[PDB]
DNA sequence: ATCTTCCCTATTTAAATTGCT
DNA sequence: AGCAATTTAAATAGGGAAGAT
């Protein structure tokens, strides 16, 4: 590897990166340094290159692409290494900076008017209850409502008038009610309880004049005469002239605004309720000292009386302004040149040369990546990335061991940590056993990397370790919780690092398909939200159902019409790439992307039709199902097996449904030798983890290294009972399958269990589908919504998976893929295609996802919470000893084959179920007994 | 000045694309949209292109054509089969020698010299395929190009009319795209206005051709408004056989190769850069031209 | 003819050669130039850079060996291009 | 240092000739006569030879060895002829691995062991040569080198001790040296004193392979004083036992060619990084001498 | 400045520091800092020493090579050694490992040998402790520590194996890190981690120690990779087995006193090297490496 | 001695402005 | 619009002195 740096730096900061510099490369002469080193040298050479101090210039090549770039250095676009550059380059009607600037600028000079009143004087002081009855917000909405009703908000002298207590304070001006939106939400976002407002309301206005009091502002009210009796102590000369020359620019620049469309609204008050936030949060967290009395804002640590009100406003409007200006105006940091990316893939990894039919100038791109398994999806999302350029992007997965993996998987093939960061915001205590040096394995969290120039607008400095790997980071693996934010929030400041993070870097959202249908719609609003900024999102998803892939290129298409009107360009349309493992497709599509969808997902499924097929499943005919598990281990062990021994995955819905096919299958008298493990979620930390260690160790097929994890001498059914924990992010490969069905993307995915490694293809039957759900024998009516999008307002007319399924099927994708509205209420594959288009739908609602005017209020995140889930409290495991009602209890030790032991950690248990003890067990977590 | 670099010893190329192209404080350069100014060496360019979006001044078209550079502007193309109408500026101030425009008169003004000339042409791009051989892509001596160029040369040799070499030249063309496109298994039509990065490249290619091709024939003075092939097709001028006397040879492989590896535009001007310098592409067709002259 | 070249001078005789060797060659970045030129452009380049002025500090470089060296720059003993140049070395009987 | 590159992954290699080395804001920097300051990538560098008239500090010393530089001078008994002492200091500091000390001190203190892994860095001789080829120079697969590879082989097989070995090296070494000479038509008589560049490259290539062998045995820890091959002309140690595995197939082709093709010393010394690091010399060695120790 | 020490009966390891080693008049000389000029007799000295501050030349160090004045780069002190070459027999004669070293790798492979000379390093550990009587530190003839000692002799007397002489070794360690904590009025636990003044003091005494040690078993040319206690997988577990010598002898009490009066790392640095110069414990390691090796 | 830190020391580059064509 | 003259100033290089090892 030959690489060569050059050096643009002043001060001695050309001097003291060059004893690095010069540590790891020949002098060329010049400030010009060239010659040979490795990657790992490259890496070394990074680390201590960024972390010698702030205002390193460095620019590196390797031969003739840019390996990395130190600093906003322009370095080069097109040549490289410019001549001087002075000022003054394009100054154009760049028109919504203004308007950002403008709406910025009023608002933040006008946030907290409302912390005048003696209430939260003498909440700062201490004589009263801290929480106030109308938040200060809505206060500083009513006086700023009040002067526009009174006097022209726009060109007049300000003057504080008499306020009184206002339900609304929106009206028609639509700025002034941008204005109004942006003073209001500065802390959180109003809620409406209404459901006609929430059935109806969609423009911009005529959602925000239902924004009341009532919605989360008016907290108990019995003191409101006092919190609207007000002091007007801001009329200095700084404070005015400064909402003077704001409120002029608003004037000069609001002609534009009407121009606007409502998606543009939308997401230009977004931006700036996010620069509100950050100026608002940043000038609240340092310490300013002085004050010149009468009137305060914060509060110290010591509770001291400090920043007064003017001050502070004109603090908060500096902030805000500089806030945006640089999250406007960034050219962000990103990854380096990974020089072991951009050879040719080999073998199964050759349709990775696909980014070779794809254009390296195009702006956006929308890639659907329905390639299958075990053919380096990863891999290919970051050989698309850097078709491009250099990579900046946000790998939002699933799970935490899902990101471990890609994170693996970048550590190994090329990218070092001043490139990656991996996020996993728990601190789980998973450490790796045996051996520290020799394990070249476990990826942590250190990010040497590089501090982005965001840090400086962000409260305190940003943050400490976390939030530094959150918004400097040029490639982000992380869990999809730290992106999702960036839609939105309730309460506080968590909407801005997410936010100004997928501002400035692409979004690459793998396997979609495992979250949940809120989830999903979160989603796609992140998706729409990265669009917005002309970022490119990347979707790998082999299973893709058309709903899906059409609601998330419909969120691509309407933020990139944001990122085309909001630029002053004609919307072309979206360069969608269509990618699986037998081709690319890279189209620009503006409108007909369902034709061109469904004959992209036409020609894969016929380029796996005549593959030979995998997994042929039966769907059994015996009732019951525990005999029926019990007959198709029998038939599947005489079937499937490799020299008597065999590995069954029973597939169930539930934990107590596990912990039932266990006991049954524990006490079963039969000749076969049933080696039984329980493989649910409900586990403590220890115990968990262990499995998983050993599972990946021993169903590991594509190679010959299990044959010592496990006792393959002797004919033994290795089985495994397993609830969907094992359907999503398992790197797992069993013989054979006995599936409790709760959804059809289920069947597939476990099927993917089956043979994932080998290529062998079945002779008989690898699948044994169970006739019913466990929860026939509980709820007739309804059985399959516990993992699965069955529900109350989508019901099967039939349980029997006869009527509802083929009775012998080879499954594979296509029935996930086709899509069919048609017979839903007798097929389950087109029981799950219907919901699918029911509840990501191409409208607004309130739970939608194309969400307009509904941004500006607190419903999207509060009636769509992302990983909606139970209660769920955590009786937590001791040292052996257990918290809450918990009963430590004795397993069946019938055949268990594996059973580690814990001591710490903690399980998760809903609150339904505290009622009664979970009585945890070592063998099988929790259950109900 | 003293002895400015013979044309055909000129070594710099260069297509600019979105940047104004300017002079300071002596040399050409060109500032893209972002304040980056790259110098342009115009003692040893041999010509520059200008893309969407760029903008040349007066004084730096002065220092390009006083010093011999020939500067044309990419875009143009209207049609959906053609390269339509390219805009080239001439330095006529240098005045030119004669006896070699005297002489193209001479082949030109005679009909059964013109189909003489078109003839021998015709089989210079034979040649050059036999003479610049890739490392890469096809071999040029496999069963399949030398049964087609025999073809080739044994229809050319017995036409006696300009619609007859129309007629060949298109299956010519025909045969060589399409074999090349078989060696890269990929399906290959040629539209201009594809965004295949096989067509892209072989318009790009396209305009380094044109600018090669008139830098040597405004080396030796000759006019593109003499084409001793002309046709309802082939209308372009001599630029367009002097600039297709070297696509098969030179461009289309390396065009292929460029997206068959597939990274950005530049490694395919440096590639084409690298290619016309090392085997003296322009001196090359200079000495063509040369022989064909004074015969 | 593949030549590289790197200039150590100060002024603006870092400034009015600048114009000579970037009419010549291409800019590489932090006053380095490098690109193909003929043996002729290569004798132009040298008459139009030694006649511009006393003070030019010009390297050539053709592969590895040293084409040129305008004034008494030291350059190259051994590596090229030194650093933390200076007085004072040897001092000897 | 964080990880510091793993010395088989270092790939700047330095003989300094006439010069004071010393450390200047933390540099390692060797300064002339003439007032240049020429700095050494420490952290990537192999080995610093030191020729006549150099002289290095202590702190250049310290912070070569802390990154793992081994430097050595080419004088004392560095005549090459007796070849007893070239002054080869080592950074013991660090706290090398030590398997590779044991089992080969195993098959050392085994005499018959230390004959079978003698043979096997023997035929190590010919698996160079067939691993790394040359484009400008011997071919490898013609009949004399395969006659006398084959021979090499069939005589090594058969042997019986160390003296019978040593006439083995005479052989191909030997015959090596002068069948390159017959097709590099020059009468070549191998002398480390002469003056001829034929001998002079050959010497420089001698410390070049000397420091890439010194480098990868104390890699592994493996000193020097444990040789393979014991005789009367092989004073020297383990260091020329790894390093004649490359003189034939490295340093020999590498000196023949550079003479010539009348190459310079500094760019010999160029073509000799160039070749150990394209084809990864160093992990070569390391790696095959892990095998050679192994159990 | 100018520093000898006696290694083993007559040969002295001079150290140099702030000095340039150069020839003058045909001789290895050095200039001072105070700028007068030192000769060296080659008669004396085979060790010689270059601390911090000091420059060698290239003859000058091919003279000392051809005299038998093998030379070694250290940090200023004399027992922090960073870079050498390995002993032989003789330095221009022939090269063969030392005697000592040859004895060492024999009683390290036998397995009996290797078990009789563990319970030696041990014996002489506890002699060490008698031998080396400081002032500030506890009595070595008081009560508790002969008890101590005499169940450490007792202990290493009746093993048969290597991990309960670790177990006993451990013991003894800690039980006069015990007995040192039980004089200083703390609750001392040894961890490396701690940044309380005796625990970092012990650490970079114990440094010392292993720099001291690994100058004493270079010096009769004993490699780095046969450690006695430690397993073959401990990098340079010798060097530590052969500072426990005088770890607990030496560095801790010197440590422990050095943290009781609270001052500073160099005062301390000049503490442990005017201990090692004063009562000659480089040469009581030499002697100690001698009697194990020779047995 | 070697090397580092810092203070002169002024020598040396980059920007800035602005008539002039 | 490019440039030139010409100021203005920020920074780069070097030498001497003193303090460390
Ligand atoms: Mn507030
Ligand atoms: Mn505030």
């Amino acid at each position: 590897m030959f690489i060569r740096i050059k050096c643009f730096s002043k001060q001695p900061i050309a001097k003291k990166v060059s004893r690095e510099v010069s540590a790891y490369l020949e002098y060329t002469g010049n400030n010009t340094w060239e010659g040979h080193i490795s990657g790992q040298g490259v890496s070394n050479l990074q680390t201590k290159l960024i972390n010698v101090g702030k205002g390193v210039k460095v620019v590196c090549n390797y031969q003739d692409k840019v390996l990395f770039a130190i600093g906003n250095v322009a370095m080069s676009d097109t040549g490289s290494v410019p001549k001087y550059t002075t000022k003054k380059v394009y100054k154009p009607d760049d028109s919504i900076f203004t308007l950002k600037q403008g709406l910025v600028g009023v608002a933040a000079l006008w946030h907290d008017l409302g912390k005048a009143n003696s209430y939260f004087q003498r909440k700062l002081r201490g004589e009263c209850n801290p929480s106030d009855p109308v938040r200060h917000e809505w206060v500083s909405g009513v006086i700023v409502s009040t002067f526009a009703k009174g006097n022209d908000w726009l060109s007049d002298d300000f003057i504080i008038p008499e306020v009184k207590h206002s339900d609304n304070v929106f009206g028609d001006d639509q700025v002034l009610n941008a204005v109004l939106w942006l003073i209001n939400t500065h802390h959180k976002k109003g809620l409406v309880e209404d459901p006609i407002y929430r059935a109806t309301k969609t423009m911009f206005t005529e959602t925000l004049q239902c924004v009341n009091v009532n919605g989360g502002w008016f907290n108990y009210g019995d003191n409101i005469d006092e919190c609207y009796k007000i002091d007007t102590s801001f009329i200095t000369d700084t404070y005015v002239k400064q909402l003077n020359r704001y409120r002029k620019k608003l004037l000069a620049t609001k002609h534009i605004w009407f121009t606007l469309g409502e998606d543009q609204k939308i997401a230009i008050l977004q931006e700036c309720r996010v620069a509100l936030m950050l100026g608002d949060s940043n000038f609240s967290s340092d310490l300013i000292g002085g004050d010149g009395s009468h009137l305060y804002a914060n509060l110290d640590e010591c509770g001291n009386l400090k920043q007064t009100l003017t001050q502070h406003l004109l603090g908060v409007t500096d902030c805000a302004l500089k806030a945006l200006f640089t999250i406007n105006h960034h050219k962000p940091v990103k990854a380096n040149f990974i020089p072991t990316i951009a050879e040719k893939g080999e073998g199964k990894f050759a349709w990775q040369n696909g980014v070779n039919m794809v254009d390296s100038s195009i702006d956006n791109m929308f890639c659907i990546n329905m390639a299958s398994t075990g053919k380096g999806k990863t891999l290919a999302n970051l050989k698309l990335l850097q078709h491009f350029g250099n990579v900046r992007c946000s790998f939002g997965l699933g799970m935490v061991s899902l990101t471990k993996q890609t994170a693996k998987q970048f550590l190994d093939m090329g990218v070092d940590y001043n490139s990656a960061a991996m996020v996993t915001g728990f601190s789980k205590s998973r450490f790796n056993l045996g051996s520290e040096s020799l394990d070249q394995d476990e990826v942590s969290v250190e990010y040497w990397g590089q501090t982005s120039s965001l840090s400086k607008v962000f409260p305190n400095n940003n943050a400490g370790f976390k939030n530094k790997k959150l918004l400097s980071a040029p490639i982000l693996v992380t869990t999809t919780d730290h992106l999702v934010k960036a839609s939105g929030v309730k309460k506080g400041n968590k909407q801005m690092l997410p936010y100004v993070r997928c501002m400035h870097s692409d979004l690459v959202l793998d396997e979609i398909d495992d979250y949940g249908i809120e989830d999903m719609v979160v989603l796609a609003r992140l998706v729409y939200l990265t669009a917005c900024y002309g970022n490119k999102v990347i979707i790998s998803s082999a299973t893709i159902t058309p709903a899906i892939s059409n609601i998330f290129y419909e969120a691509y298409s309407s933020g990139y019409k944001v990122f085309c009107a909001n630029k002053q360009t004609t919307y072309k349309g979206v360069n969608v790439v269509w990618w699986d493992e037998f081709g690319i497709k890279v189209e620009k599509v503006t409108d007909q992307f369902s034709n061109l969808n469904t004959r992209f997902v036409n020609k894969r499924i016929t380029n796996l039709l005549e593959s030979t097929p995998k997994h042929k499943a039966l769907v059994v005919d015996q009732d019951d199902n525990m005999e029926a598990v019990k007959q198709s281990i029998t038939t599947l062990h005489n079937a499937h097996n490799s020299g008597g021994v065999s590995f069954g995955l029973i597939r169930t819905t539930t934990i107590k449904d596990c912990v039932a096919v266990t006991q049954e299958l524990q006490n079963w008298e039969t000749d076969l030798s049933i080696k039984i493990l329980c493989y649910h979620s409900r586990f403590v930390g220890d115990t968990k983890a262990q499995m998983e260690e050993y599972l990946s160790k021993v169903l590991n097929r594509k190679g010959d290294e299990y044959k010592k994890f496990v006792d393959t001498t002797t004919p033994t059914a290795y089985i495994v009972v397993a609830t969907p924990v094992v359907e999503v992010g398992r790197d797992f490969d069993f013989d054979w399958a006995i599936i409790e069905p709760s959804s059809e993307r289920s069947i597939v995915q476990c099927a993917g269990r089956v043979l994932r490694h080998r290529s062998s293809t079945p002779t008989t039957h690898n699948i044994h589908i169970l006739k019913y759900p466990f929860k026939f024998y509980r709820n007739s009516n309804i059985c399959y919504d516990v993992a699965g999008y069955e529900s109350k307002g989508y019901k099967l007319k039939s349980k029997n998976m006869l009527d509802i399924y083929k009775k012998e099927s080879i499954v594979n994708s296509v029935n996930r893929l086709q899509g069919d509205a048609a017979f839903y209420t007798k097929s389950l594959t087109a029981l799950e295609h219907k919901v699918l288009l029911d509840k990501l739908t191409t409208d607004i609602a309130d739970t939608n996802v194309f969400v307009g005017g509904w941004q500006l209020t607190a419903n999207p995140h509060e009636y769509c919470k992302w990983r909606r889930g139970t209660k769920n409290e955590d009786l937590v495991l001791t040292d052996g000893k257990w918290s809450g009602n918990v009963t430590t209890t004795k397993p069946i030790q019938s055949k268990i084959w594996r059973k580690w032991q814990g001591e710490n950690g903690s399980i998760t248990v809903p609150e339904y179920l505290l009622d009664k003890t979970i009585c945890y067990n070592d063998f099988y977590g929790g259950y109900e007994n | 000045m003293q002895k400015q670099i013979l044309t055909s010893q000129k070594r710099n190329m260069y297509i600019l694309s979105r940047c104004k192209v300017l002079v300071k404080n002596g040399q050409v350069c060109h500032l893209h949209e972002d304040g980056n100014v790259y110098t342009v060496p115009y003692a040893n360019t041999v010509f520059i292109g200008l893309a969407e979006g760029t903008s040349i001044t007066n004084e730096a078209m002065s220092m390009l054509a006083a010093n011999g550079v020939i500067v044309f502007w990419t875009k143009g193309g209207g049609y959906d089969m053609f390269a339509a109408d390219i805009i080239c500026h001439l330095p006529q101030a240098d005045y030119r020698p004669t006896k070699y425009m005297q002489n193209w008169v001479r082949l030109w003004l005679d009909e059964e010299k013109k189909l003489s000339a078109a003839k021998e042409i015709l089989k210079m791009r034979v040649d050059s395929l036999s003479t610049h051989v890739h490392d890469f892509g096809v071999d040029v001596e496999n069963k399949r190009v030398s049964s087609i160029v025999n073809k080739f040369d044994k229809g050319v040799t017995q036409a006696t009319s300009f619609e007859s070499l129309l007629g060949h030249e298109g299956t010519f063309v025909k045969s060589l795209y399409k074999e090349y496109a078989l060696e890269y298994e990929i399906e290959f039509k040629r539209d201009h206005k594809s965004a295949d990065n096989y067509n892209k490249f072989l318009t790009l290619g396209n305009y380094y051709a044109y600018g090669i091709a008139r830098s040597s024939l405004w080396a030796l003075g000759i006019d593109n408004s003499f084409p001793l092939l002309h046709g309802s097709t082939r209308r372009g001028g001599l630029v367009f056989d002097v600039a297709d006397i070297i696509k098969t040879s030179i461009i289309l492989p390396l065009a292929f190769h460029a997206a068959d590896q597939g990274m950005s535009n530049t490694e395919f001007k440096r590639s084409c850069v690298a290619y016309f310098d090392k085997n003296d592409i322009l001196a090359y067709l200079i000495n063509n031209i040369k022989r064909l002259c004074m015969e």
